[PDB]
């Protein structure tokens, strides 16, 4: 206790019957006190070692903390563990736990702060010699239950991952930097490091996201891919194993710069590979949009077979999701070389088996016409839109077609936009060129500029096997002078092949259609081509798209509204991308206006797109500054100001949707609470902000794909009924699809009853009605949606005309546009590797708001849904297989995957 | 100065407050993550 005759050889047994105490007292003492006793003091950690080892079997609290309560100052407070310095350092295998027995065991907030940073000084200097490592791992496996151990480990690997932030704060480190008051190089951090993985892995799962993210390096996630591979098989069962990474992983896409963002996902892909679900890895690989990834993963699980077995088809399956075709192009090689069958493999690689599926869900959900058939006044253009828009993704409209008369009684620049929407009932299927081609050969321009956007969403279906491809039609319609005409024929093109790019769409697209020396707003279409091809896989941001986008803008800046689009049309290009889009904003802004000015800003949201961490600070002093120093002060060169001052609204909108997406499970919930709060504010500080923040705030919904989709829009679109601005209704239901008829019943019902009794202009209707019939595609038909499906988060591919034209004026033109929406999702089928259209049942889960999970993956209990159902919007989204009742076990996770699932039958 | 030119200041320096405080809260999170009353006479003259 408190003697120095406790000391002896004879006095270790005789205090020991009492309760060992000899450890502190006299021995600390002597310790502290002379120099000759520390060569004495180091045969004898053996022996005190131990007795903290039994007085743990038999845990009793109150004989650490008043025994230990002196033994605190020795160690580092008073000696510093340095006099000659050697001898201390060696004896840290057992004073090592007694400060923690006053930092741990004895309570007090005002102790833990205090301690907390003094033992990291400990643990790092004795990781250098390699024996704290082993302190560590003889807890975690323990040797018996105590209350000690399972504190004691948690502790230690925690204070590891708060070191590194002492050397990125300040270039000083060491003591003055008081969040650990370590150094923070090697020594006691390399040798820990790689320790402290292993450890981690085995009970914890909470602190792992906490290690990843704060080291904010790639190289950590390289290392972790061996430790994991390790224990993958004996300590647990790799089924257990890829979740818990699986969990690391999405949780650590908040809170990192984009330079490590995409870097985090880079080295995850090769987790996933070796991890024997291979089914992850290759969703990751077009997201991040690398080829090699995805050519890996695909002849890994096709080669080690010679039969056909459920080995060939896994592989093929995979490849054909994609809509963007880049897997598709890919795919094609080994299992062509193989012939087991030309017909069936190559098909199923391709994207010809999603065009079949398409057919037989046409006639499983019919397409019940209950268009409107309004003519005359203004109430004509819309009906005559409605009729496309109602029957969007591939039905049979053929009858109601065949009739040219109301196409062409169509009036106006309505006109053109009747005939596009031809074009959208084509989506993913070769068949209904045969109605196209009637208006493309005869009578105005306008006709023929609906019918050839119309083949290039035809030809969409298939592509990669190039059956009537659509560089063959449009070719020849390049060429007529009328820049209607070509500007039309390139943007079919632009959407059919998709994200891929080839010798064939590069080299068509690459001298603009849009005439320089007019302004036709449907001449546009030529800068919105190149934006799409080049999204849907990784963008380059390239010099070539620059070089046209300063060409239109300069020659004519008169009308402002043209050059907005043009504007927008960059910004898209380089979304997909937060890493490259740094160094463009140097490139672009060269030249000189205070046009080119209102572009950086744009896309300036795009590069910090990744956390909120920089985004939301950034839309917040932006978003204040109009409202704030105006609020102070009261308490052709027009032209060219007036889109500076534009584009500033919008960019704080735009800001605010890229962000949110990227977030947290948790923080999508509280930013959308909020969403609808920044109302009030934006129309308290200023009229003119309000009505931008309106239109946009539908697009919010949509861009985000929030978790809900089924309460949340219908609460907002009443309270937006009073708001100005009715394109709040068009923005709105392109998210509120949903499964079809359920939400989208209560959007028709109720807003051609607000129209006909609250009737404030024609035009005001004409929306109204749009958005309403948009919403639904009859009987929950395959849907369109920012999300590829496959890709979680994933971003739009030919799903981003849409925020263009929300922040201009409101007009019939425009609607041209917004006939694009390719975005058609697969009905899921459970396949064995017969090909079977019927499934066992499949579980959904509605609940995609869970902070619980932080994966977004569905409890296994989910509630039972039939067979060939189409894979509803989010909230619904989230499946998972059923399959465990009949001793059944998917082979392809679906954790809300767009794709076709599949099983192995025990 | 008179009444209304001292009343600038007064005012100017109750609106620095406000917005100071209006986007500290969320800017300060987000930043780390990522001489004499009767001197009588003077021996010194002036002119």
């Amino acid at each position: 206790m408190v003697d120095e005759s406790d000391k002896k050889q004879q006095t270790i047994d005789e205090q020991s019957q009492i309760s060992p105490e000899k450890q502190t007292p006299n021995k600390k003492d002597k310790k502290k006190e002379e120099e000759e006793q520390l060569s004495e003091e180091d045969a004898k950690l053996k022996t005190d070692l131990e007795l903290l080892v039994e007085r743990l079997k038999e845990d009793d609290s109150s004989l650490y903390e008043a025994s230990l309560n002196a033994l605190k100052e020795s160690i580092k407070n008073s000696t510093s563990s340095m006099t000659a310095v050697p001898k201390p350092l060696k004896f840290l295998r057992p004073t090592y736990p007694d400060l923690c027995s006053i930092y741990d065991k004895w309570t007090d907030p005002n102790l833990k702060s205090s301690l907390a940073d003094v033992l990291s000084i400990l643990a790092m200097t004795y990781s250098e010699n390699g024996k704290h490592d082993s302190l560590r791992y003889r807890l975690l496996s323990d040797v018996s239950d105590f209350e000690g151990w399972g504190h004691e480990y948690i502790r230690h690997l925690a204070l590891e991952i708060g070191e590194v932030y002492n050397d990125q704060v300040e270039k000083d480190a060491e003591d003055e930097t008081s969040s650990d008051g370590s150094k923070s190089d090697g020594s006691a951090a390399t040798s820990g490091f790689e320790f402290s993985k292993e450890d981690t892995l085995r009970l914890c799962l909470d602190i792992v996201p906490y290690f990843l993210k704060h080291n904010g390096e790639e190289d950590a996630v390289d290392l972790l891919l061996e430790i994991e591979s390790i224990d993958k098989l004996p300590q647990f069962v790799d089924e257990n194993t890829f979740q818990r990474v699986c969990q690391y992983m999405v949780a650590c896409v908040p809170l990192l710069p984009p330079p490590e963002d995409v870097a985090f996902l880079k080295t995850a892909y090769s987790i996933y590979l070796s991890q024997n679900e291979l089914t992850d890895a290759i969703a990751l690989a077009v997201r991040l949009g690398e080829e090699d990834m995805i050519r890996s993963v695909f002849d890994a699980t096709s080669d080690p077979v010679m039969h056909k077995q459920l080995a060939y088809i896994l592989a093929a399956q995979k490849t054909s999701f994609e809509y963007e075709g880049v897997q598709d192009i890919i795919g094609n090689g080994k299992l062509s070389e193989h012939f087991l069958y030309l017909a069936k493999e190559l098909n199923l690689t391709g994207p010809k088996v999603p065009e079949d599926i398409y057919k037989s869900h046409l006639d499983n959900s019919k397409s019940v016409f209950s268009s409107a058939g309004l003519d005359s006044a203004q109430q004509n253009l819309a009906s005559s839109f409605v009729n496309g828009f109602l029957n969007l993704g591939y039905c049979n409209d053929k009858l109601i077609v065949d009739n040219d008369n109301w196409v062409y009684k169509t009036k106006g620049d309505g006109m053109t936009s009747a005939v596009a929407s031809i074009g959208s009932i084509y989506q993913w299927n070769l068949d209904g060129l045969q109605q196209l081609d009637k208006y493309l050969y005869v009578d105005e321009p306008e006709v023929k500029a609906g019918a050839l956007l119309g083949i290039g969403i035809s030809a969409s279906g298939v592509h990669d096997g190039e059956v009537e491809p659509a560089l063959l039609l449009l070719q020849d319609y390049v060429t007529n002078p009328d820049t209607k005409i070509s500007s039309a024929a390139i943007l079919g093109l632009g959407i059919a092949f998709a994200g891929s790019k080839n010798d064939e769409v590069l080299g068509l697209l690459l001298p603009i259609a849009a005439s320089t020396d007019l302004p036709i707003e449907t001449a546009a279409m030529a800068s919105l081509a190149l934006a799409h091809v080049f999204v849907g896989t990784c963008n380059g941001d390239i010099t070539t798209s620059i070089m046209d986008n300063f060409l239109e803008r300069t020659a004519i800046e008169l009308k402002t509204d043209w050059v907005r689009f043009l504007a927008l049309a960059l910004g898209i290009l380089y979304m997909g991308q937060g890493e490259q889009v740094d160094d463009v904003l140097e490139t672009i802004s060269a030249i000189e206006h205070p046009m080119t000015s209102a572009i950086e800003v744009l896309v300036g949201s795009c590069a910090y797109t990744g956390t909120g961490d920089v985004l939301l600070i950034q839309d917040l002093l932006h978003r204040l500054t109009p409202k704030n120093v105006k609020g102070e002060e009261d308490a052709e060169i027009k032209s060219e100001e007036k889109k500076g001052k534009s584009s500033d609204k919008d960019a704080t909108t735009d800001g605010k949707n890229d962000d949110e997406e990227e977030e947290k499970e948790a923080g999508i919930v509280d930013e959308l609470a909020y969403a609808v709060l920044g109302i009030a504010l934006i129309a308290l500080g200023e009229d003119i902000g309000k009505e931008m923040s309106l239109r946009h705030f539908g697009h919010l919904m949509h861009y985000g794909n929030e978790h809900i989709r089924r309460m949340v829009p219908l609460a907002m679109g009443i309270v937006s009924v009073s708001d100005p601005q009715m394109k709040v209704f068009d923005t709105l239901t392109r998210f509120s699809h949903d499964a079809d008829l359920e939400v989208s019943m209560n959007s028709i019902f109720a807003m051609g009853l607000c129209g006909a009794g609250t009737n404030n202009a024609r035009l005001a209707q004409l929306l109204r009605q749009l958005a309403s019939y948009y919403s639904r595609e009859q009987d929950a038909l395959f849907i369109t949606r920012l999300a590829q499906g496959l890709l979680h988060l994933g971003k739009g591919t030919m799903t981003m005309d849409v925020f263009n034209d929300a922040h201009v004026l409101n007009k019939v033109t425009l609607a041209s546009i917004l006939t694009t929406a390719v975005g058609l999702v697969s009905p899921s089928f459970m396949l064995k590797h017969h090909q079977l259209f019927y499934m066992l049942n499949a579980g959904i889960r509605p609940k995609f708001i869970l902070a619980l999970n932080d994966e977004g993956e569905p409890i296994k209990v989910n509630v039972r849904v039939g067979q060939a159902v189409e894979t509803v919007g989010q909230a619904g989204r989230p499946k998972k297989i059923t399959g465990w009742i009949t001793q059944s076990t998917p082979v392809l996770l679906n954790h809300g995957e767009r794709a076709e699932l599949e099983t192995d039958e025990y | 100065e008179e009444a209304s030119g001292k009343e600038v200041e007064k005012v100017a320096t109750a609106v620095l407050s406000t917005t100071a405080r209006a986007k500290a809260r969320a800017k300060k999170t987000k930043k780390e993550k990522g001489e004499f009353y009767k001197n009588k006479y003077s021996s010194k003259p002036y002119k």
